[PDB]
This record gives C-alpha cells, structure tokens and sequence, in this order.
C-alpha cells in the first residue's frame, strides 16, 4: 500500500500553484516534492484513489517517480524531488545552450516516457514544457500525467466535440509542440496576443505553428516528424512507437 | 469636452493624487493581507495594508516564467499608469517583482466588479447602466486621446465600483509584453471578444465597444447572452463569429436602450458606432441628465465587497 | 502484481554482463534484465519476495524495478545504471573521490536503507558490490534476492553465530551499512591480510577480529569515525539504526 | 619407484606441447562440481589435444593485484610429484580467473566417500601415506604449506593415483578468497581458528579429521559453521569408534587430532608409525577398488 500518513511529511517551501494543486519541497525519507490537491472538503474521493492508481502503474526512469499519496487532511500526491529546472525553464527563462544532438535527446527522452505511459494504457492530457523536467541536467523526467494550456492543446481538445477529444494522439500533437520548443527555441504563436485568438483558430484550424521558425540545423527528418505530430486531423498522426523509432533510427544515422 | 471633471471629480483626483505622493516605493514586507478580493485566468487579487502609509490597496499577483528582461520591460511599462489619472480609471500605486509573482498594486474599490454585484442584484437597473455606460465611453476616451491606449478587455469583472458611487476601468493593454507574456493562458469559460477579433483584424476600439455592448446585455438580464444553456469556450467563439448579435429584450427596456445595444453590438467594425456618436446617443444623453444616486444604490440596496 | 509481468517478445537482450546472469536488454529503453528454468517449489516463492519486495520499493536511493518474465524462465527487469559499483570505485578503478562526495554516497545509502527499513525489509545482504553510483552522483541499492518483509566481510557477528533470537535484522543491516563506511574511509576492505575464512567467521563471530579503524583515511572528519565505529559495534542492541544514523551525517555535513 | 619415475616422466612430455592457454582454445565436457570460491570442469584443450581441470574462480581485483597471482602460481610448475596434481596454467579473463590442471577421472574422496558409504581402513592407510608424501614434498622441496587439506581436496584415478590439490601457493589469492561467503563445513584446526600462530601442523588436524570422516562416512564434529568452530575450538575431538578399526589406525587420528600442535604428531613421526608402516606392507587392489 502507498498511502502515507500526513505526520511522517514535513512540508517546507511551497513552490507554486499549477492546475491540479500546490507543489511543496518536502521531507519524507529524503527531498520529496508534495503536491496538495485543490479543493479540501472531499466530495465523494474514489476518484483521487483511482488516480493513484494509475501513477502506481509507472516504473520508468522518464517518468516521475511516484511515492506515495495522502487522504488526510486532504488529498496529496508525493513524489520524487527533482533538483534542477523544467524544460519550459530551460527553453524560455534561462535561455540554456543545448546542441541538437541534445535537443534529440530530450525528444528521444520524451518520446521514450510517452511510449512507455500509452504502452500502459495512460493518456498523460497535460503534456507541456513545464511538465518536463531535466533532472541532474541529464534525465528527462515526465509528471502530471493522468491527473490545461492551450499552446499544447490539439485542435480536437479545443472543440470539445469529437467522441473521446482526449487520446494518444492529442498527448501526440502535445509533443509535437514540445518538438517545436525543441527546435525552434520558442513557444508557438509568439505574437499573437489574445488568447481567444489563438483558441477560435487553432480549434477550426486556421493556426498552427510556424515552422518557419524551426532551426536550420534541425534534421529533415525531424522537421517531418513534427509537422506530422501537429497535424489538423488526430487520425493521420503517428503514434509513440513510430514516433521514438524514427527518432531512434535517425540518431544511429548522424 | 466629456474628458472633463465636476468639482466633486476633481477634488477626488487631487485627494488620490495626494494620498500617492506619501506613498513611495513598494515592497513585499510592506504588505500585509486583509482578505482575498478574487482571482482569475492567470491573477489572484488581494485586499492589502501597506504598513508605512496605512493605505489599503488591492494587490494583483501574477504569475510569469519569463526572462529577467521582460519581467523588467514589463514593471517598466507599467510606470505609464503613473499618468492614468481619470475618474473612470483605477488608480495605481506601483508594480513589482517578487518570489516569481509580478505585483501590481492599485486602487482598492470596496464596491468589487460589476460580475460581483449582478450575481447580488441579479440585473442591473437600466437606469444605472445609463451611468456605467457613460463611465465606460469616458473611460475609453481618455485612454485612447490621453495616451492612445487600448483596453482589450471590457467585462464586467473589469468594470469596478465603490462607496462613493464612482465607475472606474481596470485591467487594460498598457504593457504590450504582460499582454504577450498573458497570451500563454489556459482555456477560458466565456469571452467578450468581437468577431472581428477572434478573426485577425489589427487591434481597435471598436472591438472595446463591442465587449461593453455584450457586458450591458448580460448585466441587464442577468444571464451571459451568448451561447446556449452550457457550451465550451470555442462553441462560444463560433457563435460571435457566425452568429447574429445578441439583443436585448424589447418589452422592458427602453427603445433608446435597445438602440445603443445594437450600435454597439453591429459586427462589421465600420458600421458600428464609435466612441463620439454613442457619447450623443440618445440613452447616454438621456442617462447623464438623469438624477441616479449610484452610491445609495449600491451600499444600500446590494451591499458592499 | 500480474500488471509487472512482461512477455519475451517485448524484451531484447543484448551484451551479457556477467553472473544468476545480467544482460543489458531494450525495453521502452535501456534496461538490466537477470536472469534468475522451471522453477522449484522454493525458489518461485523466493522470486515471489525478491519481487514482492521491489514492488514495495518507490525511491530514488533503491535500484527502480520494471517488471518481470516468467518465460523461458523467471527473470527480473530493471532500470540500467550508468557507470560503476561502488566496489568497482573505490577496489578496483581507485576513483578520485572527495571528502565531501564520500559523506554524501554515504548519506544517500543511509537514505535508502531508510526508507528500506520503513518498510519492514531488511535487505540481508547489503555490500559495496550491490552500491550502484547512477552517473556518477546517485545511489543505487540493489541484489534483494535475499531481502525479506516483516560475503563475510559485510557480516554481523550475530549472523554469523546464527545462534541469538532473529539473526538478521535492521541493526544487521547497519554493521553491514559500517563496513560500506570503512570502505570508503579507509579505501580498502576489511580484514584485508588475514588468509583463513574460518578464523575471520570464529574470530568476528567471537569479537576477536574486527575491521582495523587506523586506516582510517586522515580527511575524515571525528564525527563520521565515531558512526563508523558505532554502526560496527560487536553487541548489535548499541548499533544505531538509520534515523539515528541519517540524523548524525546531516548534522556533520552542517558544518563541512 | 620405477614406475611412478615413468610416469612423472611422461607427464613431463606431454606438459611441454601446452604452452600458453587462452578461453578459445577449450571445449567443456562435463561439469564436476562447485565450491565456495570456484566451480571445476572437465575440458578438451585443442591445440594440444589433453583433458584437463578447469576451476573457475570469481574476483573483481585491482589489476596489479590480479598480475600478481597469475605469476605467484607459476610455482606450481616446480611442484611435479605423485602425490601433487599436476599444472598446467592459469589465466585471467574479465573478472574471472582459470586454473588448468590434471584431470582425475575418480574425483575426490568427498565424491567417492557418497558412493562408498564407508572407505575401508586398508584404503585409508595408502591415502594417509600419499597425504603425508604429498605434506612432506610441498614442505621441502617449496616450504610453503597446503592450508586446506579436505576429502574435497583429495583427488584419485583409475590408474589407482593418490594425489593433492588447492593448496597455498598464491598468499594474495589466499587472502582474495577471503572475501568468501559463509561455507557449510569446518576442517579447521582449533589454534588456526582460534588466532594467529599456526603451523604445518594444522594440516595434519585437517587430515586426521578428514581420515574419521572418511572410515564412518560421515561428518564427526557434531549446526551452523560457526557452533562448529566453537566446536573444534572448546570440546575434545573426534575418535573412531572401539570395535570396528584396528588400535593402530585409532592412535594415528588420535595423535593427528590432539589439539596442541606441539604434542600432535609431526611428518617425521606420522612416517615411522605402527599404522603407516604397516599399510605400505599391504598389498591392496587401490585401482580396483575405486573402478
Ligand atoms: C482578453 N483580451 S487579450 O486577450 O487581449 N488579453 C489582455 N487584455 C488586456 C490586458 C492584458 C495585459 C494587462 C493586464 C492584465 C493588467 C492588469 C492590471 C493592471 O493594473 C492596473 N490596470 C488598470 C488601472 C490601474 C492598474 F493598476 C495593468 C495590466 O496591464 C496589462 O497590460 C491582456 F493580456
Ligand atoms: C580453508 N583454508 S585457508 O583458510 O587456509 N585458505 C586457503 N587455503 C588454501 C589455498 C588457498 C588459495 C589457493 C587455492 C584455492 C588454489 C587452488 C588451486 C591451485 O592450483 C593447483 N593447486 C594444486 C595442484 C594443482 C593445481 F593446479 C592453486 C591455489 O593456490 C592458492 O593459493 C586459500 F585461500
Ligand atoms: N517533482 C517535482 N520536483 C521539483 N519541482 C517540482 C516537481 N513537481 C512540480 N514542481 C514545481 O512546482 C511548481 C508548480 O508545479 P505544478 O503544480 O505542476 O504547475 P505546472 O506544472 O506549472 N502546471 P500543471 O502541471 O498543469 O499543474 C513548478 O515550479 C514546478 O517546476
Ligand atoms: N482594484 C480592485 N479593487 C477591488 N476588487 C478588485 C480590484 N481588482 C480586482 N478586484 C476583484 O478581483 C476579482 C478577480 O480579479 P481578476 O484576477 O482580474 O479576475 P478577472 O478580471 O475576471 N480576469 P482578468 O481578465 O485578468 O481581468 C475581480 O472579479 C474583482 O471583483
Ligand atoms: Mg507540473
Ligand atoms: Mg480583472
């Protein structure tokens, strides 16, 4: 079992507040991080346990090491502390210097957690920048999944019409637009300053990114993967396992 | 000339505008909280105290991953609210930048946001959105003839009270980069936007007009006009784009009050009136001569946050 | 339990590693699989605790299990480290290691055998050989095959005596967490010069022979001989256990 | 004698066609058995075309402390006698180091003691003679000692040989395998297992008790290994049983196993005793019976 009573977790610095809760730097057995649900009079419950019970399905080095969940006083999630920053961070705050083999890298990582969440059966619906953590500097590390921003959101989750707007290939085209991070250096649409703007469109398709922007030391090969992850239609995107083997075959070939 | 102040307005500019000058520079530590006022897409609102002035102040906090550049570009671009001195704009303290939160501290309006008191009053009198169509054509105007400023968001969260029966404007475009930095948002549940906008045109006050146009219908009825039932922000985006304009409903309201609904609701941005003609339009011309005790409606019949 | 088990056509074995026998293998990424083939009523239900027990493991101290086969035989399947043992650093390659950097290898093995311990396993077999530097920064523990729920140069005296009331427990565990610190102290394994192994197991089982502390290394700071000392004491009721022990280097490493 | 020259001789001519031993160069036939610290198979050495003993043993070592033990057992090429295995190299490969020797198609006395049950004492008076022969060569001819001398340690043939194996001729490889896991029996003289002093006597303890355990075919201390060292260290040791063996072969493990090794019997006392004396006289059928 993997609950955990709340008396054995010290919480110290809160972090911030996304979505889902409020990220604490916590102690129990080592730097954990702590995660508080955000409402605190529990309805119903189940759902939260059935929850933990899709982060216990995971066992994979990039994917965020679930520890332990807490029902009392509320609902909290406790994982593992990840000591450096996110790939959003990387990417767009502290304009960190990678090469391309190291930005293939991370979008191997990336694609190599995903592969292993939807060969689990796990739609992670909030992939992004920000959910992506270089852990050491070196390890990709995925969390949030299972448990938001439009700039990673398919066209299908924007409308909210389709039968089941939430699969692999929504987490799919979520890549795809951590792929365009990758090789761009900057989030999509750039300039476009409404928000309702860049909603309306990209969910009848009259926007997606500009790849004109994509470096040209981007490989041929990745400029196609991506455009195919970004695709309007969910159905002709690839899915994870051709995704990291054309990723996988192209390094082998640098 | 309608950018001009009574007596009573000026006296309260010049009180303010005393009131700053003992204020200074603003730090986190000076700052103790009072209650939470609300919170929103992407900022949380907090009634405050600032200890070395004893003023209570309403203090945004936003939350931003940014470069230090922009964050800085961002606190300086904010330092043009230091010049936005008018009776239908909140006033401004000052910006800063602490533990990942930009704080935007200004003018605390203890009346809250006109979103705060339909949901009291469930509508709201013709006769007092005769008043707070007249603040926010005024509002409008001396942003864009003072400093030639956009709002871009005209809602009724956005259109603040207080006491003493003033109308005030809050939450308008004057950092060029917080709105860019803003624009990485999650999905929203409604929206004010013209379809013009929600298309591509390039930015203009047209769009403001009609964002007041949808906000007086839904405070007159007490219900968002657009969509049906519930519906998903896009399903509402197309409605604003394909869909005729809402109106208001012809039995009670005045016929002067349907027309000034619907010039401000025409969807091609051309045709749809502008800021001087609703200034002479028959409900503002009608409403500003009109004797409506605004602060005894609002302390006494709704009630005060 | 089942949800762990992977099928042999989803698993790829690649460079045999050594002896049962490791190999690096391909599923979803790199991966160690040992192989552990019909099994006999005893051995399918110590698979069944050297699983049991890693399925209850959820750290970033503890060797990260991925799963299981059953075909052609039991095997185990987990995350592939990068770099060296800590026996293969400190006996064989001679690694350049810092002061600080040996406290902290120390810290996050007392880390893991912590929350081991939270658990109710005792590991049994705790040695520098199952110490995995992931990196070159984090600590792995691994080898549960003898890990339990509730060599002889890492052996308590009461586990070699196998005499007193529960041989091996949480303070066994500690002397063989000791010995993990003489090694990096000193550089070097205990009893390194006396030949007979009979003489080692009557003689420490005795309490006529135990690891020589005047190798110990000169940088090492007074407190940290005072826990290596502790955590090799003869009668097992003084050790400290790993609360005490984590408690004791966070309070040295406070101050250099 | 005549024909123990003959065939040391041409030991001799066929050790001179092996040369340099490496991993490709073998193919395994059967596996005979495994231990603490290494596992022996039976293999076929192509280049040469012998059968050899090939024991595998497991260290992870600095590399100079590896290099050091590869040449240390290079003695072992001096060590020619009957009552020694013969040797033909060793090597290192990742980890794991090999010792090629003679191949003995009998086993050790620990294997064939589980077939026979019982060794008979006219069998044990010319394997008490080749242990101390085989003691008497080390001790002279190379002044080292065997440190570990166990029916697992004694090797016979069909040709009715009587020879030793595993004794100390690498000291580091000595204190390497060391670094060992608990065993499961005690052959141990009490003044070894107790501390420091020690001497060639200690072999004659571990012979003496391996000659009891030999004619009763069972172990005769008696539990876990470490209340057995309490065992040889505290009470009195084993003797044979009264009515069955001769008083000759009960004085010679009883003088083997007195537990002061200034009192026990020496190599030059053990030659010019009732029991050995009179066992060489003995014409027994040694090949026969072990075929
Ligand atoms: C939905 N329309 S949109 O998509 O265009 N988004 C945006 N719309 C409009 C503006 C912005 C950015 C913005 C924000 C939000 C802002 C908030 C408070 C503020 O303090 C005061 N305000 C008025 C008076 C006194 C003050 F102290 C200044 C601000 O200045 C700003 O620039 C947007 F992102
Ligand atoms: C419980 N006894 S103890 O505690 O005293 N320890 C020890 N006792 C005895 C020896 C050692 C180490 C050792 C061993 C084991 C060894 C084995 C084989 C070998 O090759 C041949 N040998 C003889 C004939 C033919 C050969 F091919 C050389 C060896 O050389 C060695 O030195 C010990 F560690
Ligand atoms: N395991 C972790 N280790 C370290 N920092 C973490 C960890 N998880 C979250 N954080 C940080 O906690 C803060 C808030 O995270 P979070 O609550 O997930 O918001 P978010 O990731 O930005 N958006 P969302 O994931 O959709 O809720 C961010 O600064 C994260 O970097
Ligand atoms: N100066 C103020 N004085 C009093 N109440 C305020 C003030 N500013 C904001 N509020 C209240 O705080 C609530 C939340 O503010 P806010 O975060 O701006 O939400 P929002 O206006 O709906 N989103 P946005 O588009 O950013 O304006 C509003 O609904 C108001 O009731
Ligand atoms: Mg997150
Ligand atoms: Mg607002």
């Amino acid at each position: 079992d993997w609950e955990v009573p709340p008396s054995e977790v010290q919480l110290l610095k809160r972090i911030g507040t996304g979505s889902f809760g409020t990220v604490f730097r916590g102690r129990w057995h080592g730097d954990v991080a702590v995660k508080v649900l955000k409402v605190s009079q529990p309805t119903a419950a189940q759902a939260f346990k059935n929850e933990m019970q899709v982060l216990r399905k995971t066992r994979h080095v990039n994917i965020l090491l679930f520890m332990g969940f807490m029902t009392r006083p509320g609902f909290a999630i406790i994982t593992q502390w990840c000591e450096g920053s996110s790939l959003y961070h990387h990417l767009h705050v502290a304009d960190t210097r990678f090469d391309m083999v190291q930005l293939i890298d991370v979008a191997r990582q990336t694609a190599q957690g995903m592969d292993y969440l939807h060969a689990k059966n796990i739609i992670h619906r909030d992939l992004k920048s920000n959910n992506i953590f270089l852990h050491e500097g070196l390890t990709v590390k995925i969390g949030d999944f299972g448990l938001g921003s439009v700039l990673w959101m398919a066209a299908e989750v924007i409308r909210m019409q389709d039968p089941n707007p939430y699969s692999f290939q929504s987490d799919v085209y979520a890549y795809g637009v951590v792929l365009y991070e990758l090789m761009t250096g900057s989030l999509p649409y750039s300039h476009i300053g409404c928000r309702d703007q860049i909603i309306f469109m990209v969910g009848r398709g009259y926007l997606s990114p500009d790849l004109s922007k994509i470096s040209s030391n981007c490989p041929k090969a990745m400029r196609r993967l991506l455009s195919d992850c970004l695709k309007f239609q969910r159905e002709e995107r690839p899915l994870f396992p051709q995704i990291l083997a054309t990723i996988e075959l192209l390094q082998r070939s640098l | 000339e309608e950018l001009e102040l009574d007596e009573q307005q000026r006296k309260r500019l010049e009180a303010f505008l005393t009131q700053k000058q003992k204020v200074g520079e603003l730090k986190d530590d000076d700052f103790e909280k009072i209650s939470e006022l609300g919170a929103g897409n992407g900022g949380v609102v907090f009634k405050v105290s600032h200890k070395p002035s004893g003023l209570v102040m309403a203090r945004k906090l936003i939350h931003l991953e940014i470069k230090p550049a922009i964050r800085n570009q961002i606190i300086r671009e904010l330092q043009v609210l230091h010049e936005c001195n008018s009776p239908y704009i909140v006033g401004f303290y000052g910006a800063f930048y602490s533990d990942g939160e930009i704080s935007i501290c200004m003018e605390h309006m203890d009346g809250g946001s006109l979103d705060q008191v339909l949901k009291k009053a469930g509508r709201i009198p013709e006769q007092i959105l005769g008043k707070v169509s007249i603040a926010v054509i005024k509002g409008l105007t001396y942003l864009r003839e003072k400093h030639k400023i956009m709002h871009r968001d005209v809602k009724p969260s956005n259109i603040l009270v207080n006491s003493r029966g003033e109308i005030k404007l809050c939450d308008f475009g004057v950092s060029g980069q917080l709105i860019d930095a803003m624009a990485n948002a999650f999905v929203g549940t409604r929206s004010y936007m013209s379809p013009e906008r929600l298309q591509g045109t390039h930015y203009s006050v047209q769009s403001d007009i009609w964002s007041m146009g949808l906000s007086l219908v839904e405070m007159a009825v007490g219900r968002y006009p657009i969509g049906s039932g519930s519906m998903a922000i896009f399903e509402l985006l197309d409605y604003i784009v394909n869909e005729p304009p809402p109106k208001l409903p012809s039995g009670v309201f005045s016929l002067e009050f349907q027309d000034f609904v619907n010039k401000c609701l025409i969807k091609n941005p051309a045709e749809r009136a502008d800021l001087k003609q609703l200034m002479v339009h028959a409900f503002i011309k009608r409403s500003d001569a009109e004797e409506v005790d605004f602060a005894g409606w609002l302390c006494s019949t709704i009630g005060l946050n």
